[PDB]
């Protein structure tokens, strides 16, 4: 092992560092907003259809309970 | 003849059975393999009495029963 060998390794370590890391939280925030909008968008169909069929607005709830003829 | 095949609607077959007195019913029975599992093997009956009164009876779930047909 020579000192030139180790100094070249140190220089290449420094060069391999310093790689600029761009902003990434904006991408995550935008994806979260898109996911939320895509999650709550189909619920417009449920509310509108239930209101069209006469189901009371107070009877339109959120859950996995089996919807009856009066509750959705 | 009504002009349509019994299997014209792929959901199920249509049967017309009217007696000579005028009483009869028109049934639409959903067939397994071409209808949703909830509506499979369900019958929608348009019963007609001898006095000429038309009524709709359905064996589906009350939520899935169309308006104007009793369950």
């Amino acid at each position: 092992f020579t000192l030139i060998e180790l100094m070249i390794v140190v220089a290449i370590i420094g060069i391999l560092a310093a790689i600029a890391i761009p902003q990434y939280q904006n991408y995550v925030a935008r994806s979260e907003g898109a996911s939320a909008l895509a999650t709550i968008n189909p619920l417009k169909t449920t509310v509108e259809e239930s209101l069209s069929r006469g189901i009371a607005g107070s009877k339109i709830k959120i859950g996995t309970t089996a919807s009856t003829a009066t509750e959705t | 003849y009504v002009g349509v095949e019994p299997d014209a609607n792929k959901l199920g077959v249509i049967a017309v059975a009217i007696e000579d007195s005028g009483a009869g019913d028109i049934t639409f029975t959903f067939q397994t393999g071409t209808s949703s599992p909830k509506n499979a093997t369900k019958v929608i009956t348009l019963n007609r009495t001898a006095d000429g009164v038309w009524a709709c009876k359905s064996t589906q779930d009350p939520m899935f029963t169309p308006k104007g047909c009793d369950n």
